[PDB]
């Protein structure tokens, strides 16, 4: 349903962190 | 008789106690109270109250009538100041023995927040801004205008309303200031200065005088009571 | 005839409080009770027949 | 966690940087208590502070220095350290009062075949003892506040005798925590441990602490960072081996009071 | 004693 | 006035009393408390905290941090001791100056199990399992593994978890121990031994250090407060 | 009512201000 | 105003109380009332941020 | 990272939006957007650049 | 009295 | 006590 | 106290 | 007072 010309996705506010959620760190060995 | 245990204290005349004691004329008539005005209820009543700063401390012009006024004039415009002064309400030679100076002199510990109020004394035709400045303790003392700038300040404008208060408020990092010349609790600096100049037309006098006054805010206090070093009997 | 009155507690170890009881008849030999009452200073402080307000011209 | 998560694998973000680690031993908080800005309650400059959040709260990483076999070990004071990292130490400067709570991550690692242990110790006013034996607490200013390059411990209390003109600094052994008592005991600080079998960092999370809600910065030291080895680095057979230890801290809701223009210490 | 006896 | 009898004890001061007395500030405005972070209740928090223990004391390792720790090696297997400790927590040269010990010498009487946690600061590639031990009182000291073994003890096996802990769990006749060296409220043995034996690969070190660390556990509790041997004031 | 020890006023959080309201400007003249 | 409490009786010769009256103004005049509270030294022996189970590994 | 696993290692991945001294030492390239990537199993590290930009877009 | 007498 | 004392 | 006090 | 005076 999306189309070509709706508009990208909102930036939403994010703050401090601190935990053992790693988004930073990967492997592109996976092919991902 | 009922068995007791003195403790220590006993015997002793703490001069702060506070007990009973027999009383040497019994029975005795009372003369009641009248209504007299003026009375007080707490000594930071009289802090509250505008006394006039003796700023002049100079050697001709001390323990004189001179010594209340800052004289300014129509002079071309200078970023110097027209005075300096410590933020030191009981210790400083300017603000020591203005009523709040005197009052600090029988505590030990200060604290709250102060007002300066100025009064121009010169003529209706002359005209004039100053800029009035707090700068809190910690940094080089304000000697220009553009350092005085960057504190705590009220420009002030000279017309009908003949004065301009500029509150200094409490900034400290200890809870209570003590009523000495201290590093420790250094309070700042006071300074005051030409934003524009003053101006007079012809057939105007172009030297006059300003005043001023100082008073506590209502959110201040003082602790610790001592007796003064204002007042002694060398014999 | 035992009065109880609370003290404001400075550096703590419910209100706390202390025991007083007169011993004389004459009310000079009591002590003092420090239960004092604070008043607002504006008969020294702004004495005018006027009423000021603050935000105001103090002269209009 | 069965969906992966670990307690050696952290990653921390505050303002635009983040630190990644795949080998800590968890994280301390310092008395378990998270910093936090001043409370109305216990406010006392009458004053709107203050906050310049993002731009000061974020990760400044100091000059790395090096751990060798003859390393006594090395310490840092808070906030000075941090005098002159970017907005955070011109805020610092421009104000008469500050407060300030601090992320501090110790960064050492090495290999399977080093070994070695760190001890790092957050000390709450940490003060140090002088090199002076003929007059007390005589160290001064400048050599009180290294900056970002901190002191040293040192392993002999060597007395300083130019009485004509005096040194004027801190002598601190490290076997007394460079303050009269025993660094045995110093395990009693908020702390841990970097032990190059188990871990190559060292994460604290330092509250502002003091007997005041807010203080001069500038003239006092909340915290004392101390690092000494507690069982020295070695090397496969090396004789003279050495790996780097890198310190990055973040100040933490940190706020200003009493603005003016700046000061200009004398720091030489 | 209930009298109470005053207090404040 | 009421009649009353002084009884034995009047006008003596004991510095341990618990008496009211006038106060010399009245009215003082006290400064309030502010939720500093750290706050302790009771000196046993501390004596719960793991400290360092400073194992050797040798002469040439004494009073350096070279005291802090205990090399072992690759060495082949012998049932002789790594280390000898005797629990007298505040009075062995060894625990006296822990954070424990310290405590301890405030009070003269100590109760309750105590936990000896040891560190290893080898490398990863290094292996190895020791045993450490505690003797209760009674018998010769242990010298060698087989003797060692016959008491309570723990088979530590390093690996990924660095450290091991061993509680030396409460066993006395009497329901306090006393602060200093004495043989009727003597404590025990305890003891290091190699299980088998550290084996490290090539281009590995062959010689690591551990630490040990003392505290308290929940059920420690001390009693009779006194003065310490570990500060003076020769003049 | 207030004793001697009760606590002194607040200070309560102010903004920034442009308006006619003169606070700062007045007559010691009046005795005031 | 009196203020009663109990003994935790040591030595035997139902509860042991006494009694105690303050007579001054001021709490600093007061004595110590050794009515006092432990708490637990976890936020100086445990003060990690994650939780330790002691029965489960330290490190995971 | 192509190093053997036997390889340690800690890097940092900067991004200084424009308009003042293009970074040349750690210290500088510090205090702009950056991540500290420690080296282990998980082999890569992500550095998002974010859009930072006076225009709406920029030119090719 | 009763009062309050405060007892603990 | 009432009795509770008497008072004047 | 009425008992609780004994009087007579 | 009642309790609370303890009496025997
Ligand atoms: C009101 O006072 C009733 C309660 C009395 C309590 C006991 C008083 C203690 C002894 C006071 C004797 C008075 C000495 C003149
Ligand atoms: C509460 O206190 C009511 C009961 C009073 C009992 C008698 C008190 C004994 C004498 C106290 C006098 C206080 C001295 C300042």
């Amino acid at each position: 349903a999306a189309t070509s010309r709706d508009a990208l996705p909102n930036t939403e506010a994010s703050g401090p962190t601190h935990s053992k959620e790693i988004p930073a760190l990967t492997a592109v060995e996976t092919g991902a | 008789g009922l068995p007791v245990m003195n403790t220590p204290g006993s015997n002793q005349y703490l001069t702060a106690d506070n007990f009973q004691s027999p009383c040497a004329l019994p029975e005795f008539d009372v003369t009641p109270p009248i209504d007299i005005p003026g009375e007080v209820k707490n000594m930071m009543e009289l802090a509250e109250i505008d006394t006039m700063i003796p700023f002049d401390l100079s050697a001709t012009k001390k323990n004189t009538m001179e010594m209340y006024r800052v004289r300014l004039s129509d002079k071309p415009h200078t970023d110097d100041p027209i005075l300096c002064l410590s933020l030191s309400p009981a210790s400083d030679p300017r603000l020591s023995h203005t009523m709040l100076g005197e009052i600090l002199n029988y505590y030990t510990h200060w604290a709250g927040s102060l007002k300066f109020t100025f009064l121009f004394c010169g003529s209706m035709m002359a005209t004039g801004k100053l800029l009035v400045s707090y700068a809190p303790p910690g940094a080089d003392p304000p000697k220009k205008r553009k350092e005085a700038m960057l504190g705590t300040h009220v420009i002030w404008d000279i017309g009908l309303q003949s004065s301009c208060t500029m509150v200094v408020p409490w900034i400290s990092n200890t809870t209570y200031r003590q009523t000495i010349d201290d590093s420790f609790t250094e309070g700042g600096y006071i300074s005051v200065f030409y934003q524009t100049r003053i101006v007079v037309p012809l057939s105007t006098p172009r030297e006059m005088d300003i005043l001023g006054f100082v008073s506590a805010c209502n959110d201040f206090s003082v602790r610790l009571l001592r007796d003064t070093t204002h007042i002694e009997q060398k014999a | 005839g035992a009065q109880v009155s609370s003290q404001k507690v400075g550096a703590h170890e419910s209100t706390i409080n202390y025991t007083t009881i007169n011993y004389y008849r004459d009310s000079a030999s009591n002590a003092a009770s420090k239960q004092d009452f604070s008043q607002d200073p504006s008969k020294f402080t702004e004495p005018i027949k006027d009423v000021l307000i603050k935000t105001a011209p103090m002269l209009n | 966690e069965a969906c992966g998560y670990s307690d050696r694998v952290l990653q921390l973000t505050l303002g635009n940087s983040t630190i990644t680690t795949q080998e800590a031993a968890n994280s301390v908080v310092a008395y378990g208590r998270w910093p936090e800005y001043l409370r109305d309650s216990e406010a006392n400059p009458v004053d709107q502070p203050t906050e310049p959040d993002v731009a000061a709260c974020r990760f400044y990483t100091l000059d790395t220095v090096s751990w060798t076999k003859e390393s006594r070990g090395w310490w840092w004071k808070l906030p000075d350290a941090l005098r002159d990292m970017g907005l955070f130490g011109q805020n610092m400067y421009y104000h008469y009062l500050g407060r300030s709570g601090y992320t501090v991550h110790v960064q050492c690692n090495a290999s399977k075949f080093h070994q070695g242990a760190l001890g790092v110790f957050a000390v709450p006013e940490m003060c140090l003892a002088g090199d002076s034996n003929t007059t007390t607490m005589h160290t001064s200013y400048q050599n009180a506040n290294p900056g970002e390059k901190g002191g040293t411990f040192t392993g002999t209390f060597t007395p300083d005798n130019n009485q004509t003109s005096p040194a004027r600094r801190f002598c601190p052994v490290d076997y007394l925590l460079g303050n009269g008592t025993l660094l045995g005991n110093a395990f009693v600080f908020p702390h841990q441990i970097i032990n190059l079998r188990t871990n190559n960092c060292a994460t604290l999370v330092l509250p502002y602490v003091n007997s005041l809600s807010i203080d001069s910065m500038v003239k006092h030291n909340n915290w004392g960072i101390a690092i000494l080895p507690l069982a020295p680095l070695n090397f496969a057979s090396e004789s003279s081996p050495e790996i780097p230890i890198t310190l990055t801290i973040a100040p933490m809701c940190c706020e200003f009071n009493g603005l003016r223009n700046i000061t200009l210490p004398r720091l030489q | 004693a209930a009298a109470a006896s005053s207090s404040t």
